[PDB]
């Protein structure tokens, strides 16, 4: 019954989600060297 | 509910009017 | 400014000014507006 | 009418609005402001 | 698309870039991009109903009602068709015009 | 004048949907006209005109 | 205009009714830019300016 | 406290927090680098 | 307890209802103040719902439960239009094989906004808090502070009197 306001909706599934809990999912935005 | 507690204080000072014409009398 | 200028990081002084931005934006509905801790700096004076 | 003001940092939203509907906006404007001052509709902290 | 004009929009804030060109460009893909952002923001506020709750409405407007009273503010009324300031207001729109 | 507009005379299941919108959201006819599938001026004249 | 007035009532949810008025002061008497009625007024509250 | 009790709302931003930090939205326009890009440079 | 769905009240019972929860919540001094100025069966379901539980039923809650009969006509006329349009829109829009691509959706992502996937309440609120008790009304209206003297009088200036010669 609660309102999703617009900043806080979200699209689509979490990566979990979509693949399962046993991938290693990685999100390498940043440099590491 | 604005309107009618208008009227009741509206009121009320015809109240504290009309006693204070009464203790006018009184005192004359 | 120069330190010795600028807000001295106090644990209790740093707990007041969060606590302080905390209150006032639990204060105001989110559906209508919002504080961010980007723009606010609640500055303390105090002993310290 | 929509666009932005180029500000190198922040962009400005500019409405371009039309003629007589300016006009009539502006005397709304102007009678507005005029009779909330006279019947103090603000209380003096908001800026400017 | 996107990609380049983030970081054009980057190097323009930093001060790198001095075309002209590079600029208006930039401003025409950010407008477009701001503009797509707009345009779904209001579609979501039709779909997802008015975000403000009931509740907090009705607490809004009883919370200015008595404020309101409590100032003993007298309501602003239409211009009558015998204003005596009609015309000062109507010159000084037309001076800032 | 573009063909989308309907010039026909006004159903009874639209007069209503206006009706009801109209009370929902007061003035704003720009955002009730494209759920009535009328244009603005549209709706508003067959509003003032009821 | 429309903003000025949409941002006064923000301010009574940020202050609330009884601080809105005691910083305010009188309708017909109303207070200065940054000064209080009294002392007593000005202390009662964590809310100073 | 009765010097915080004179409001109307509390507790209105009781449920929140920072950001999605592991999400990785494959979509420059919804992403979170977006929102934050669009809502700083245009005010 | 989600989908459970509203039942269809009669408008002015709707109302009626509404008004009084209202009432009963943001202007508690309403009845009784009637009263200075002189001299249905729904709301009687709705406090019989908890009336173990003393709290008063909330605005939400009533609209959670009731609605209008206009509010639900409105619903089916709307219901219409996008199942019509259902099939409007679906009609305007050895040995080996061929191939194969991807998976067609009539909806993208890319030129349609998507739909939505992702303890959630908050916010209560002081009835209390929305209006201004007459009492304290006429403490704000009392003057009262140190009286500061002027610092010229009549001859004494700062206190310290004006010497003449005499």
């Amino acid at each position: 019954n609660a309102v999703v306001l617009h900043e806080d909706k979200q699209y689509y599934p979490s990566a979990e989600e979509v693949y399962g809990s046993n991938v290693d999912i990685m999100v390498q935005e940043q440099d590491t060297q | 509910e604005v309107r009618y507690r208008a009227i009741m204080r509206q009121k009320m000072a015809e109240k504290e009017k009309q006693e204070k014409e009464q203790r006018l009398f009184m005192l004359a | 400014w120069p330190r010795d200028a600028r807000m001295r990081l106090m644990k209790h002084d740093v707990n007041l000014g969060r606590a302080v931005f905390w209150e006032i934006r639990n204060r105001l509905p989110r559906s209508l507006t919002t504080l961010e801790w980007e723009d606010t700096f609640p500055s303390v004076y105090s002993k310290d | 009418g929509i666009e932005f003001m180029d500000m190198y940092s922040h962009l400005i939203p500019v409405y371009s609005v039309d003629p007589m509907e300016k006009i009539c906006d502006a005397y709304l404007d102007q009678y507005l402001w005029f009779e909330a001052d006279r019947r103090h509709l603000f209380p003096s902290w908001v800026k400017p | 698309w996107t990609s380049v004009a983030h970081f054009n929009r980057e190097r323009i804030r930093r001060g790198a870039t001095v075309d002209k060109t590079v600029a208006k460009k930039n401003l025409g893909r950010l407008t477009r991009l701001w503009l797509k952002a707009e345009q779904e923001r209001q579609h979501n506020y039709l779909k997802d109903g008015p975000y403000v709750t009931a509740d907090e409405a009705v607490a809004i407007y009883t919370t200015f009602v008595h404020w309101l009273e409590s100032r003993r503010f007298q309501p602003i009324p239409f211009p009558p068709l015998s204003y005596k300031h009609d015309t000062k207001l109507l010159v000084l729109a037309l001076e800032r015009l | 004048i573009d063909p989308s507009i309907k010039k026909t005379e006004w159903s009874r299941e639209e007069d209503e949907k206006l009706l009801h919108l109209a009370k929902l959201l007061p003035t704003q006819w720009r955002t009730i006209a494209p759920i009535v599938g009328r244009t603005a001026t549209q709706c508003l004249e067959r509003y003032q005109k009821l | 205009f429309i903003w000025q007035f949409y941002g006064l009532v923000l301010d009574l949810l940020i202050l609330g009714l009884q601080r809105a008025t005691e910083i305010a002061g009188p309708a017909d008497a109303p207070n200065d830019f940054l000064h209080f009625k009294d002392q007593a007024t000005e202390t009662s509250h964590p809310i100073r300016l | 406290r009765r010097w915080d009790e004179d409001v109307v709302f509390r507790n209105t931003h009781k449920g929140v927090d920072d950001t999605p930090r592991p999400g990785f939205v494959n979509d420059m326009l919804r992403s979170e680098f977006h929102k934050k890009f669009l809502a700083r440079f245009v005010d | 307890q989600t989908y459970k769905k509203p039942i269809p009240l009669e408008e002015d019972d709707y109302i009626e209802g509404l008004s009084y929860i209202i009432q009963q919540q943001y202007f508690p001094d309403l009845p009784k103040l009637k009263a200075e100025v002189v001299l249905l069966a729904i709301h009687e379901i709705t406090k019989a719902q908890l009336d173990g539980e003393n709290k008063p039923i909330s605005v939400a809650s009533y609209q959670n439960k009731f609605t209008s009969e206009d509010n639900a006509s409105f619903g089916e006329l709307m219901e219409d239009e996008s199942r019509l349009r259902a099939e409007q829109h679906k009609r305007r829009f050895e040995k080996d094989k061929s191939i194969k691509t991807w998976n067609y959706q009539p909806k993208n992502a890319l030129m349609y906004t998507p739909e939505t996937n992702h303890k959630k309440q908050s916010t209560e609120i002081q009835a209390d808090a929305t209006g201004l008790s007459q009492s304290f009304l006429e403490a704000a209206n009392q003057p009262s502070t140190d009286p500061i003297v002027p610092p010229s009088v009549n001859a004494s200036v700062n206190g310290y009197p004006l010497v003449d010669v005499n």
